[PDB]
RNA sequence: GGUGUAGUGGUAGGAGAGCGUUCUAAGGGCGUUGAAGGUCGAUCGUGAGGACGGCUGGAGCGCUUAGAAGUGAGAAUGCCG
RNA sequence: AUCCGGGAGUCAGACUGCGAGUGAUAAGAUCCGUAGUCGAAAGGGAAACAGCCCAGACCACCAGCUAAGGUCCCAAAAUAU
RNA sequence: UAGUGAACCAGUACCGUGAGGGAAAGGUGAAAAGCACCCCGGAAGGGGAGUGAAAUAGAUCCUGAAACCGUGUGCCUACAACAAGUCAAAGCUCGUUAAUGAGUGAUGGCGUGCCUUUUGUAGAAUGAACCGGCGAGUUACGAUUGCAUGCGAGGUUAAGUC
């Protein structure tokens, strides 16, 4: 048999960095708690990872598995995708570029 | 002529040789090179100071088991060298720590010798 | 590769010396306590393994200091600050804190990390009793 | 048992059912080599000799012809153009021992 | 003799491929040395 | 061709012999039972360099003799990404 | 060593010992003779040090003898007579 | 990045009132058979199920290096002055193109990068942010010398015709 369903979502218009504080905070942690964790953070990147957890419980749930509630949030990632590039008018006739980044962020939930 | 697959062959080559290195190294093709250059002079240095440093261990270990029998840190060799012994003085040292016997043996012929 | 006994840091067994230092001056008596912190005069070096002894030193306040030098060999300090040198000592240090006379054998010792290990197997009695009987050392003589 | 040889210009302890790692000898594999010159006997009653003692021949035999690996050598002066560019790589001869001195 | 060839001894050269280097003995300045009008592009003057 | 004696630091520079890239010709070869290229390896030669094996990869490429060159990169307050 | 040809670099040199000049018988000054080292020279000594004393590396080894300079401890060798 | 500046709707987009200047951008598979249907999600995006020899060939679509950014782990690190190496080396882990093995490294000796220009550099003279690609003694006509080849008191064709 197998376990630990997977999840992505690809090309999320946010900073890679900012959304590696919030992945540290789940890495070895149950799904009962996980949830309740990133409802009381106020960042972008709560309201993102959120639904990667429901959405890799789904798949665990209505493909292979049950035991909702021994499942065990065990492989977290950041990884960085395709970067925009705009420019703005500085000051005295030149310009400077500017990033807009973006990340993939995947979730992988054993069992325990 | 296009060329492909020269450069890369000498910059790996050179790169398996720095494995290791504190730092970036790893991954900079351009400083990675140069201390390849002077661990090479450390190299050079270093295959001709392994013999001078064994020299002065092994005279070091001599002077001390030669101070333990009563003999001096250099009269061993002027004894010994009347008496017509000719011992390495690697084999001197491992006799000195090991066979106190044979060394205390070598230590009272050359006592003998230099006793005219 | 060859054969050379390297010595490995659990098997040199240490000892417990007394050293006199009744009218000897300071440098021959750190001379030869220096020459005994980094084991010498056994055949069982290397020059990584503390293969020292342990070393005490009693009666610091009869140390000789030979001519003159009871006036004259001013230490210095200096504290990092402006107008900082502070050359309070002489040899007055003979009567106040004669176990401080730990600094003219810190000179003689290297200055690595095992001048700083071996630097602290010396215990310097300005009386004339241990207390470290328990430990029952030994005596050497000097007519060195 | 003791045995300090002079082979080479070096010197060697020797026991039995042993191996050394000597200089070449020109002597093919699997054959005797008696080296002659014995500096120290030991054992329990060493006999030291005024140089080579008396009545001591080393038999032995040899195993195979190998090197060693090898040792780049590069030089190179700083701010001027040079290369020298080496490699080295000597043999050397395997000895089993056997009897020490009939 | 046939088409799979050997020259007569001795009969044709090389080359000699200039500033490629510094082991070939021509890297750095092509056997032209320091600074000077012999060691520029094009330099050198007329005949006599 | 055993064996003697002697020699072997080096900038500008002079001289000699080799390594490697792409193409042409002739001969002999490999390749859907896996070619070119990429990655890893504790391998060989005095040098530049050459093999062999494991993974990836999906249509071409080596070896020998001679020839012809857009034939080798670490620096230009180099040019492009 | 000379002669006949093919091919170059170099025309800013330094300091030290010894003769002189200008200078104030001042300078790591300047300008000449004369020898060495550096330039184009790595190894040992003078704490560290291009030019000073010793000495010129084809390569390997956990063998041996000496130079300049040294031998209470950092640091190898006499607490020498 | 070659070959026309232009393999693609290029003298176009864009820049200057104007004369003028002027780019980047090729590749799925044989066949679109380009993922019906189910689940999470507002969607994007994903996990099954299928097409397919292959989907880690899913349209930014052959192969997919380097700088750069992450995850997990075998070894080490909180009294220590370190051009970052090499030489010596205890312990801990591992098992190769089989051999005088591989990784890591407590601790000790020694040790002021690379170029160019200079009488002299570690220089506080002068250059490089890093990686990748491109990027410099050639050809025609003459002259002279060495080597080789065929003739040799002789040698040899040119323009031009088939």
């Amino acid at each position: 048999q197998i376990t630990s369903a997977k999840a992505t979502a690809k090309t999320v218009r946010t900073s890679p960095r900012k959304a590696r504080l919030v992945i540290d905070l789940i890495r070895g942690k149950s799904v009962a708690d996980a949830i309740s964790i990133l409802k009381f953070t106020p960042n972008k990147s709560a309201g993102i990872i959120e639904k990667v957890l429901m959405s890799a419980v789904a798949n665990a749930e209505n493909n292979f598995d049950l035991d909702v509630e021994s499942l065990v949030v065990s492989e977290a990632f950041v990884n960085e995708g395709p970067t925009m590039k705009r420019f703005r008018p500085r000051a005295k006739g030149s310009a400077s570029p500017i990033n807009k980044r973006t990340s993939h962020i995947t979730v992988v939930v054993t069992e325990k | 002529v296009k060329g492909g697959t020269v450069t890369r062959k000498r910059r790996k080559k050179v790169l398996k040789l720095a494995k290791g290195y504190y730092g970036s190294k790893h991954t900079l093709f351009k400083s990675a090179k140069e201390q390849v250059m002077n661990s090479y002079y450390y190299a050079f240095r270093d295959r001709r100071q392994k013999k001078r440093d064994f020299r002065k261990l092994w005279i070091a270990r001599i002077n001390a088991a030669a101070r333990m029998n009563g003999l001096s840190y250099s009269k061993l060799m002027h004894g010994l060298k009347l008496a017509e012994i000719d011992i390495n003085r690697k084999m001197l040292a491992d006799l000195a720590v090991n066979d106190a016997a044979a060394f205390t043996a070598l230590a009272e012929q050359a006592k003998d010798a230099l006793s005219k | 590769m060859r054969t050379t006994y390297m010595a490995k840091a659990g098997e040199v067994e240490r000892k417990w010396y007394v050293v006199d230092a009744t009218d000897v001056p300071l440098g021959r008596l750190s001379a030869v306590v220096a020459s005994v912190l980094r084991g010498k005069n056994k055949p069982t070096f290397t020059p990584h393994v503390d293969t020292g002894d342990f070393v005490i030193v009693i009666n610091a306040d009869k140390v000789k200091l030979t001519g003159k030098k009871a006036t004259d060999k001013i230490y210095y300090r200096h504290s990092m600050y402006p107008g900082g040198l502070k050359s309070v000592t002489a040899g007055e240090l003979r009567d106040k804190n004669s176990r401080r006379l730990e600094t003219s054998v810190k000179g003689m010792l290297p200055k690595n990390t095992l001048g700083r290990k071996q630097f602290t197997k010396l215990n310097v009695y300005g009386g004339a009793e241990h207390p470290h009987a328990a430990q029952q050392p030994e005596v050497l003589d000097i007519t060195n | 048992m003791y045995a300090i040889i002079k082979t080479g210009g070096k010197q060697v302890k020797v026991e039995v059912g042993q191996a050394i790692y000597v200089e070449k000898l020109n002597v093919e594999a699997g054959e005797k080599v008696v080296f002659d010159e014995v500096i120290l006997v030991g054992g329990e009653s060493t006999k030291v000799g005024a140089p080579t003692v008396a009545g001591a021949t080393v038999e032995g035999t040899v195993e195979k012809h190998g090197k060693q690996k090898k040792v780049v050598t590069f030089q190179y002066k700083p701010k001027k153009h040079s290369h020298r560019k080496q490699g080295h790589r000597q043999p050397y001869t395997k000895v089993m021992i056997e009897a020490i001195n009939a | 003799m046939k088409l799979h060839l050997k020259p007569a001894e001795g009969s044709r050269q090389v080359r000699n491929r200039v500033g490629r280097g510094t082991s070939s003995g021509n890297g750095k300045t092509a056997g032209r040395g320091q600074k000077g009008q012999k060691a520029r592009s094009g330099g050198g003057v007329r005949l006599g």
